[PDB]
RNA sequence: GCUUGUGCUGUCUUCGUCCA
């Protein structure tokens, strides 16, 4: 396989991928991120939907 | 001429009192209970997998101090005077062990009783690892969580404490003699006066202390000598006391019969 | 030829000496060699 | 890392009496009081029970390596 | 950009607290490598002076 | 990496005698016993039941180096008596001694069981 | 190991196997093609194999 | 003199003994357009300047697995770089070297287990191995202890 | 060259029985085992 | 510092990977055994050999 | 008929060990 065959394949399963922890936890740092832009840009209503898709996501055991 | 008398009686301990004996006699039994009395443990480890958090090394040290039953050791032989290939039934006792954890949660332990007895001697007692008593679990041995594995197969052999610890039947061995001092034998360290400062022996009211006008007597010995031999479980404590007797007569035997053959 | 296992999500696979050094179904980049098969042995001291 | 098996300086077997001090422990009762229910008599014996740290709880919480 | 990238890794990497070409007659030591032989040695290499 | 098997001190050497027996001719009647594979166990045994014994004026041990497992006996015995006899009478007596002190432990522990 | 290749659309193509009928006496069926069809997402051999190709 | 004492049947059930790690890296450099180093098994015919050490513990990715003994010197990553053939190519079938060897040896003086074989690739795009041995260090004669 | 060597062998008389190891040099008769658990290597005769 | 600090000695063959002395050697050569190290050389002839055995013993 | 291969960088920097 290419390169790019793979990276196809890995986001094909990616969208397959129901959970995986070690992706929750990238798409949690990766929503971290996007809340820390919005704060830094004084998107007020941005910043909501975001806190509310992190709380959806979190509440770990 | 010497005694024996027993205080207390246990299958793991007893306190017994020696008398009658030289102070080299009760040294020399002692020092043959503790280092040269034979035992059975598990000596070599097969791991066909380890995927728990534990060092393979670690594990096998852990193995190898565990106390198995080894009270038909004598009609054993040592691995290197069988001249079977490998090992066989007369030389050994193989146990296996394998453990994992089922389901995404919590952890399981790995105790001793896990292990499994697979060969060894036709109707001998040996082999099985010691558990007090039948809902015992043992020692602890390695903690699993999920999709973690060990198997293993163990090989125990015969052997003494002169070549490793882990064959030693005792623990430790509590060995006394003359509460009183009357040999002054020892040259009690004091800050005001020794008497008081210095807890008395609990074998202190065996044994009638001496009169304050009597004067040092030069021509006793000791004589009368407290011991308690505090066993593993592998052997019980009248059994290690008896091997230590036999194990002392027979290197006696064996010196007797080199100077016999030197001639 | 010979086994792998993904640093992330322990999958296994095989690799012949062609292929990017990738996990098939998550896309680490990190993988690890599987143990051997020989037989290994511990002298318990 | 786990509970020795035996005593360093004795070699009483001490590796089976871990969870009954962990349970003793649970109950209310004083370190020095569940050492004596054990039967640990002699301060080698105490110090291995005493001053054991259970680091094999910490190196469990990593997600295992094989599966 | 490879100017501000290299100056910042090289003076972290090397120690040598200046430019590259400056090495000569420049602080050096500033940056170390992190003892990790028990974590109390951690702790004291990250509160050193 | 210099460390000796632990085997070595209780094993004997096809080539190596367990007993070596030479004569001390700066006084009569001594010989000088090595003991290979043996340690204190055997040897103060060994002297303290000889020294109580009449006939023998000297008896001594020493072992050389901890990391050596042999010791080498000094016997002394009078004109009448030779030490090798002297040597065979104490192991034949402390066996005697063993022997009866495990038949009284086992009669009494029979009692009290 | 093979469903995600994008060639294996045309390798699995005419191919026959065993297939289990269910309703089991096993037969042999012809593929005329694969579709994809997202949302049905099934277990293949484990709990995390997800898969989302289906056989015509 | 500061020396101590310690008990041998203390140290045979496991007072300070101690588990002991080393890694070892290794990397293919690139040094132009077609000119790069490859992870494989080295063989006397094909390639040239070998050690003294064995390569029998190697796989066929020129990697050792985990779970195997190592000793000193042997080798546990097999890499070679390429070079400019001789006049060999006046005959030599399949024994014509092409290859020069850049193997990595296990030190002289450590032994132990290979515990951990690791596999990705580097910032500009090439192999990249890290192997880690695992051995245990007993006390003994001449170890250095402190209060 | 000996057929026998960097071949996994186990020991089957004298004090180290039983013992799993790899031949690594073998000039005559006495072969140089390594031994897998401790880290040693042994001289040892080819009839063991 | 002084002559005192190289000495010849006779060697013994041991086992375990230390040097070992006599402890009333440790003041010549200002040692202890908390973790100094000592060097050792070895002569390769006779008239080597006997300068170290005559002359520096 | 089949035969075993024969070696290693340099220059700085830092942290340490035993004396002093
Ligand atoms: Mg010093
Ligand atoms: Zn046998
Ligand atoms: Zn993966
Ligand atoms: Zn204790």
């Amino acid at each position: 396989l290419s390169n790019d065959e793979v990276n196809s394949i890995v986001k094909m399963k990616q969208s397959l991928s129901s959970n995986t922890g070690f992706n929750t936890v990238l798409k949690k740092a990766q929503l971290q991120e996007e809340l820390e832009e919005a704060r830094d840009a004084h998107d007020h209503e941005r910043v909501a939907r975001i806190e509310a898709e992190l709380k959806s996501i979190g509440a770990e055991s | 001429e010497p005694k024996v008398n027993i205080i207390n009686a246990q299958d793991d301990e007893v306190e017994l009192m020696l008398s009658d004996v030289n102070l080299s006699l009760a040294n020399s039994l002692r020092r043959t209970m503790l280092a040269e009395v034979p035992t059975l443990a598990i000596d070599l480890v097969e791991i066909k997998m380890n995927t728990s958090v534990l060092a393979d090394e670690f594990i096998s040290h852990r193995l190898g101090l565990i106390p198995l039953v080894s009270e038909d050791v004598e009609e054993m032989k040592y691995s290197r005077d069988c001249t079977c290939e490998d090992y066989c039934d007369e030389c050994s006792v193989v146990l296996e062990l394998s453990a994992r954890h089922e389901g995404e949660e919590g952890t399981t332990d790995v105790y001793s009783s896990s292990l499994i007895k697979v060969s060894g001697p036709g109707n001998l007692n040996v082999g099985e690892p010691v558990r007090r008593d039948d809902y015992d679990q043992g020692i602890l041995l390695c903690k699993l969580r999920n999709h973690q594995e060990l198997n293993i197969r163990c090989i125990a052999k015969k052997g003494i404490a002169k070549e490793h610890a882990k064959w030693s039947p005792c623990s430790a061995i509590a060995f006394e003699y003359d509460p009183h001092n009357k040999l002054k034998h020892t040259d009690f360290w004091f800050e005001v006066d020794a008497k008081k400062e210095w807890p008395d022996s609990k074998y202190a009211t065996w044994e009638e202390p001496p009169k304050p006008g009597e004067v040092f007597d030069y021509k006793a010995k000791p004589n009368r000598f407290y011991m308690t031999v505090e066993t593993t479980g592998s052997l019980k404590a009248n059994q290690v006391f008896s091997r230590g007797i036999k194990t002392l007569q027979e290197k006696l035997a064996n010196v007797l019969f080199e100077l016999e053959n030197s001639r | 030829g010979v086994k792998y296992t993904c640093g992330a999500c322990a999958h296994n696979f095989s690799l012949n000496k062609s292929d990017p050094v990738r996990c098939k179904e998550c896309g680490h980049r990190v993988i690890y060699k599987a143990r051997t098969k020989r037989m290994i042995q511990f002298d318990a001291r | 890392m786990i509970i020795p098996v035996r005593c360093f300086s004795c070699g009483k077997v001490v590796g089976d009496k871990w969870d009954a001090y962990l349970r003793l422990l649970e109950e209310g009762k004083q370190e020095g009081d569940a050492l004596d229910e054990l039967k640990l008599k002699r301060y080698c014996c105490r110090r291995m029970v005493l001053t054991h740290v259970d680091l094999i709880e910490k190196f469990l919480r990593y997600n295992p390596l094989e599966k | 950009s490879t100017t501000i990238t290299s100056g910042l890794k090289y003076s972290l990497a090397t120690g040598n607290w200046g430019e590259q070409k400056k090495a000569m007659s420049s602080r050096a030591g500033v940056s170390q490598v992190l003892n990790r032989y028990t974590y109390s040695s951690t702790l004291s290499h990250l509160r050193r002076t | 990496m210099n460390a000796p098997d632990r085997f070595e001190l209780f094993i004997l050497p096809d080539d190596v005698p367990k007993l070596k027996i030479t004569p001390d001719s700066r006084v009569p009647n001594c010989i000088i016993i090595k003991f290979e594979r043996e340690d204190h166990t055997l040897a103060n045994l060994l002297r303290e039941e000889l020294a109580l014994y009449p006939d023998v004026t000297f008896v001594a041990y020493k072992v050389e180096h901890p990391l050596f497992a042999n010791f080498v006996m000094r016997l002394q015995t009078e004109e009448g008596t030779r030490p090798k006899q002297a040597l065979e009478r104490a192991c034949a007596s402390i066996i005697n001694k063993l022997k009866t002190l495990d038949h009284k432990f086992n009669e009494e522990w029979n009692i009290k069981n | 190991k093979y469903w995600y290749y994008p060639e294996f659309d045309d390798v699995v193509k005419g191919m026959y196997l065993r297939l289990n009928t269910g309703s089991s006496p096993y037969k042999v069926v012809e593929v005329l093609g694969s579709q994809r069809i997202k949302g049905s997402a099934y277990g293949l051999n484990s709990k995390e194999n997800n898969c989302d190709m289906y056989l015509k | 003199e500061d020396s101590m004492i310690m008990n041998q049947s203390s140290i045979d059930r496991g007072l300070f003994r101690s588990l002991f790690f080393r890694s070892y890296m290794d990397q293919e450099k690139r040094f132009g357009i077609s000119i790069v180093e490859e992870f494989e098994k080295p063989t006397r015919a094909t390639t040239l300047r070998l050690k003294h050490g064995t390569y029998e513990k190697l796989d066929e990715d020129g990697l050792i697995a985990p779970g195997v003994r190592v000793s000193g010197d042997d080798i546990i990553i097999g890499k070679t770089t390429p070079i400019p053939p001789d006049t060999e190519e006046l005959g030599q079938r399949t024994k014509y070297h092409t290859k020069r060897d850049a193997s990595t040896p296990l030190r002289s003086t450590e032994n132990g287990i290979v515990d951990q074989v690791l596999l990705t690739t580097n910032q500009e795009g090439l192999k990249f191995v890290k192997v880690r041995m695992r051995t245990t260090k007993v006390p003994q004669i001449g170890d250095k202890f402190a209060s | 060259r000996d057929p026998t060597l960097n071949k996994t062998v186990k020991i089957r008389q004298g004090g180290y029985k039983g013992k799993i190891g790899i031949v690594k040099e073998a000039n005559g008769d006495r072969f140089r085992v390594e031994l897998h658990n401790p880290n040693k290597t042994i001289p040892i005769p080819c009839s063991f | 510092l002084h002559k005192m600090s190289m000495m010849a000695h006779r060697v013994k063959v041991m086992p375990y990977s230390t040097f070992r002395l006599n402890l009333s050697v440790t003041s010549p050569y200002n040692a202890d055994f908390d973790g100094d190290e000592m060097n050792l050389h070895v002569p390769q002839s006779e008239e080597t050999r006997a300068e170290l055995s005559q002359l520096c013993a």
